[PDB]
């Protein structure tokens, strides 16, 4: 019944940086704490066990410190292979995982390119209308997408999905899908998605009339 | 050479039951204790079940206590997890882990040093559905909507032109079907010059649908 809380949730860093991740337990777990590295599509790999012991084959740049309720993971000099998500795990009473710490690749700020797509004729003929707004190759990951139907901001009726940082240029890409019935789509004329982002000086509005 | 191999995952309806397996080799199965770790897509990993090497003491997670049943057959070097009354929240990727270091007692807590490849367990009222493909500078793409199950393979011009393509991860809707998109950026002056055809294949349904992207 011990809960593990990692800090920071996410941190963007550059190769060569010193990086420290904190992991806290509810109850005191002495020194029964492990750390793992996981890459997208791979099994997790043990880095450190018993709070301060390095797992065989893990690079010397990984170390760990702490006891009781407060623990740290430090990477002395971050390397390209090290961009990943890190989890701690206690085994002092049962087995519980932290929420994860994402190490994002640092790059310069990049504004998204914004596009809006009307539902296709092939889709409309079937009774459903999906309107898509694309934010292409941006940084940082934090971004706001807002849907406006006849210039009325939408909430609750959209879903979004975002890619991991591109391995060539370290940008993100993001999909947002608005789903309405064909009927409701045909009752209105002007569909607009307005995008605010840290790479954009002011919100960008992109807009069409259905015709 | 220590390795763990899972098996048994698949697709079940809510309320049904499923059974997993995990064949271990390379170490002394009798000595080390085992465990089952799962991770739901989009959340952090959680411990599910656990068993000792020889004593037979078993432990389960709070969210699955009473439903799952973990067992092992040291004579045949196998650990099995029985998953009864599966629910939507039980849909995750299930691993079998191995105790790290050693244990001086009979059953004890530990860290996981070796993992298996990972097996997939899906729980949904599976309405099997095929994928629906929809057709200065502007970007185009193809929208695949309402398909089951995963995955779908999208390629532009049979994998030739691939630069600037970004295929998005699918999302699950309250109806049970998936939806994703694959975009690509080109100068708008290449509408009639450059023809883009997305090749969406759905191996479970054996259905490929090509929708040519022509200037509208």
């Amino acid at each position: 019944d011990i809960q593990m809380t990692q800090s920071p949730l996410s941190l963007s860093a550059s190769v060569g940086d010193r990086v420290t991740i904190t992991c806290r337990a509810t109850q005191s777990i002495n020194n029964w704490l492990a750390w793992y590295q996981q890459k997208s599509g791979k099994a997790p790999k043990l880095l450190i066990y018993k709070a301060s012991r390095l797992e065989s084959g893990v690079p010397s740049r990984f170390s760990g410190s702490g006891s009781g309720t407060e623990f740290t993971l430090t990477i002395s000099s971050l390397q390209p292979d090290d961009f990943a998500t890190y989890y701690c795990q206690q085994y002092g009473s049962s087995w519980t995982f932290g929420q994860g710490t994402k190490v994002e690749i640092k790059r310069t700020v990049a504004a998204p390119s914004v596009f809006i797509f009307p539902p296709s004729d092939e889709q409309l003929k079937s009774g459903t209308a999906s309107v898509v707004c694309l934010l292409n190759n941006f940084y940082p990951r934090e971004a706001k997408v807002q849907w406006k139907v006849d210039n009325a901001l939408q909430s609750g009726n959209s879903q979004e999905s975002v890619t991991e940082q591109d391995s060539k240029d370290s940008t993100y890409s993001l999909s947002s899908t608005l789903t309405l019935s064909k009927a409701d789509y045909e009752k209105h004329k002007v569909y607009a998605c307005e995008v605010t982002h840290q790479g954009l000086s002011s919100p960008v509005t992109k807009s069409f009339n259905r015709g | 050479q220590v390795q763990l191999l899972e098996s048994g995952g698949g697709m079940v309806q809510p309320g049904g039951s499923l059974r997993l397996s995990c064949t271990a080799s390379g170490f002394s199965f009798s000595n080390y204790g085992m465990s089952w770790v799962r991770q739901a897509p989009g959340k952090g990993p959680e411990w599910v079940s656990g068993i000792s090497g020889s004593s037979g003491d078993t432990y389960y997670a709070d969210s699955v206590k009473g439903r799952f049943t973990i067992s092992r057959d040291n004579s045949k070097n196998t650990v099995n997890l029985q998953m009864n009354s599966l629910r939507a929240e039980d849909t995750a990727v299930y691993y079998c882990a191995k105790e790290g270091g050693f244990c001086s007692s009979a059953t004890c807590y530990y860290y996981f040093d070796c993992w298996g490849q990972g097996t997939l367990v899906t729980v949904s009222s599976a309405s099997t559905k095929g994928p629906s493909v929809f057709p200065g500078t502007a970007a185009l793409g193809c929208l695949v909507k309402d398909y089951f199950p995963e995955p779908v393979t999208v390629s532009w011009n049979s994998g030739a032109l691939t630069s600037g393509v970004h295929t998005f991860p699918a999302v699950l809707q309250s109806s049970g079907l998936y939806s994703l998109s694959s975009v690509v950026t080109v100068p708008s002056s290449s509408l009639g010059t450059q023809t883009y055809i997305c090749n969406v294949n759905h191996k479970p349904s054996n259905t490929k649908v090509d929708k040519r992207v022509e200037p509208k």
